[PDB]
């Protein structure tokens, strides 16, 4: 699997096996993932959340022909030790999941 | 159509038919809610398991950069193979057909596996654990996602 | 089917006095039962719970050993024996409707003496 | 007379007959002939005819008779279903009684009227369709609880077989059934 | 005869009788009686009558009636987002709101006519019931918006006293509307 992530983080990813990128704008994050989405290999690409919050929508179009890829994303390496609540990506998950906003 | 009586004891028993059916797919969408309930408490569980071991396994990245050292870490990364254990499987969930990912990253696939870079060895122990986490991560979003658009369609 | 004299004919010095409980339990189980019954047939078995499964398999032997008794005579002591049989297949204290009494008292028969010959 | 059988001739005719054979003009449309509307019809005399066929035909002949009844009962309940969420939403018990539902429809049931051997059927090659019919049915649910998709198994080259036991003459037939029979066990024994 | 509201003897009764109160199947097989649909019925007597209302009863019947009626009102608008979830998964003033309706159905709509004292009641008792619902729901809002105790008001000692009044004598009724006002002012502005 491949994972766009921080460049600090794509030397451990390389020594796990995954296949990382080091990038810090959203226009060189979008075209490098959909360029991973064309390219033969693994189907399935991590985002960190400062470059693409929502990389479905930058392959919506390409989404609407095929389910196939997976996306996930996730925090950076700045906003992993600073952390946050992920409830609120819950809610967030289940507001657009069903339209409706309930268990806060 | 030409109305006789045959024609409206027909029309009768369409009625009874739709409002039968309009029952029975409002209790189908019930059962889909639960569904969608569990599912969602458990992705929010996984989700927050996967956050801690990214941490721990960022931490433990910086520490083998901090001894080890850049170019130990470099030559490490470039023996060790990228993921070559990986299975694409499909699951069916309702009627819907989905599929999930697998990975099975052995000591045996690394190039040189012995940790005389100790720290380096902790990194990669850290990282499996994070592989193992997000795979779960991903498999539990993506059959919640299909839950809920399948709501939808009930719906 | 409906009775509407029911209430005055059944009670006590008359009958059996926990007829009525009976009656509408019976009612209830199986209204559940059927509904249950045509859910299967779109969700599967295994989506169901434990005690919608219960109710389907009440409503099948219901069906099976209280309506399809053929050619044979019955009186009002096996009728609500056969009755509390097949509740017993439910769980003492899912019978809402049925005071706790008559719980004590006849809850627990087995069904099998009566699916030797029903 | 008019349109129907709302019409006073119709209904002064169902309360002085002992059998009642309803057709059907949407049957008829696509050529399904004799096109006899299962639903609406029915017959009184069979309780009365049931010793005979025990001695005549067949011991178990009114099982099998009951089996065939339940069995359409079964695939005319799931219609509704059908129409309400589409073909592919049903469970694989489901569709393997609908799609045996459309084998004794378009097998058993239908009978061409004009051609040489199937224009006659005598009582003990029904009795052998019938009993083919419900043993592959117990067959292939009995593969179905080994966890062997429907689409596989309506693959099988014995549908072929059974599909085409109608224009087998009569005293050719009991050749016909022994054979049959040793394919239907054979096929689903490979199966799983 | 066919429960068509639309037939012709009750539309032709709907066009001169001055009000309607119209049953229902579904609150007679749950037992809640009388079966009276709050939805469907409708009085057009209310505006002449309301000056004897506060000549003879007190000056704040008709508001406190206006007032229950929009809470019972409330509760019917939340019953789609409860068809989809579960009652409890809702916010915990629509939790407030839908837990206030229910007690005002199950204890204020019902009157059994095969019981002693559930059969009659007067003016007086049902003014102080619905005033002390009111203000019950009131200060439990106010509480609600405080920030504490959503759960523990369902289980203050006012519940007793509000399910209490439905068998209060005629002429002990004062002193109990005079305990329960005071229960409920130590019991909200008190307890926490």
């Amino acid at each position: 699997m491949a994972v766009i992530a921080d460049p600090e983080t794509a030397q451990g990813f390389r020594l796990a096996g995954l296949e990382g990128y080091g990038a810090s704008s959203a226009e060189e994050a979008q075209s490098l993932l959909e360029t991973l989405v064309e390219r033969g290999g693994y189907a399935l690409v991590a985002v960190d959340e400062a470059l693409l919050p929502d990389p479905e929508r930058a392959v919506e179009r390409l989404m609407r022909g095929r389910d196939l890829p997976v996306l996930l994303p996730i925090a950076g390496l700045k906003e992993a030790f600073q952390g946050h609540d992920v409830e609120g990506y819950m809610r967030e998950l289940v507001r657009k999941t069903i339209g409706f906003d309930i268990k806060l | 159509v030409s109305p006789t009586r045959m024609n409206l004891l027909q029309r009768r028993g369409q009625l009874r038919l739709a409002q039968k059916g309009v029952d029975l797919l409002k209790k189908k969408r019930d059962a889909l809610v639960a569904e969608f309930f569990g599912l969602v408490r458990e992705a929010m569980e996984a989700r927050k398991a996967l956050d801690q071991a990214a941490k721990e396994a960022y931490a433990a990245l910086l520490l083998a950069q901090a001894f080890d050292g850049p170019e130990v870490v470099a030559g490490a990364a470039l023996g060790v193979p990228p993921l070559e254990g990986v299975e694409a499987e499909v699951e069916n969930v309702w009627g819907s057909k989905v599929p999930r990912l697998k990975a099975t990253f052995p000591d045996g696939a690394l190039l040189s596996p012995v940790g005389t870079p100790a720290y380096t060895l902790e990194a990669s122990r850290a990282f499996r654990r994070y592989a193992e986490a997000l795979i779960r991560v991903a498999n539990t979003e993506t059959r919640l996602k299909k839950i809920g658009e399948e709501i939808k369609k009930t719906t | 089917s409906l009775s509407r004299l029911m209430n005055n004919g059944v009670g006590k010095g008359k009958t059996r006095e926990d007829h009525k409980q009976v009656s509408d339990q019976l009612y209830s189980a199986y209204a559940n039962g059927v509904d249950i019954r045509k859910l299967v047939a779109i969700i599967g078995e295994d989506a169901l719970t434990e005690n919608d499964r219960r109710y389907l398999q009440f409503a099948d032997a219901f069906e099976r050993f209280f309506i399809n008794q053929g050619q044979q005579n019955r009186s009002i002591e096996e009728s609500l024996q056969i009755a509390w049989a097949l509740l017993s297949m439910l769980p003492q204290g899912e019978l809402k409707r049925i005071s706790k009494d008559h719980i004590g008292k006849y809850y627990g028969q087995k069904l099998e003496e009566i699916w030797g010959a029903p | 007379p008019g349109g129907d059988m709302s019409e006073p001739v119709t209904q002064s005719t169902l309360r002085i007959v002992g059998a009642f054979w309803r057709l059907d003009a949407s049957l008829a449309f696509r050529r399904h002939f004799p096109a006899i509307n299962w639903n609406g019809s029915y017959s009184l005399f069979t309780s009365a005819l049931d010793p005979w066929y025990r001695e005549n035909v067949a011991e178990d002949y009114p099982e099998l008779r009951d089996a065939i009844s339940e069995l359409l009962q079964r695939e005319a309940g799931l219609q509704e279903i059908v129409q309400l969420v589409g073909p592919d939403a049903l469970q694989d018990a489901e569709r393997l009684v609908i799609e045996v539902g459309r084998i004794i429809r378009e097998d058993f049931l239908q009978q061409n009227a004009y051609h040489e051997v199937d224009a006659y059927c005598s009582m003990k090659k029904a009795y052998g369709i019938m009993k083919m019919i419900l043993a592959f049915y117990k067959e292939a649910e009995a593969a179905i609880k080994r966890g062997v998709s429907i689409d596989e198994i309506l693959q099988l080259p014995v549908l072929e077989r059974i599909g085409r036991a109608r224009y087998v003459s009569e005293e050719e037939f009991p050749a016909y059934f022994e054979e049959a029979m040793k394919e239907i066990q054979g096929a689903f024994k490979a199966l799983a």
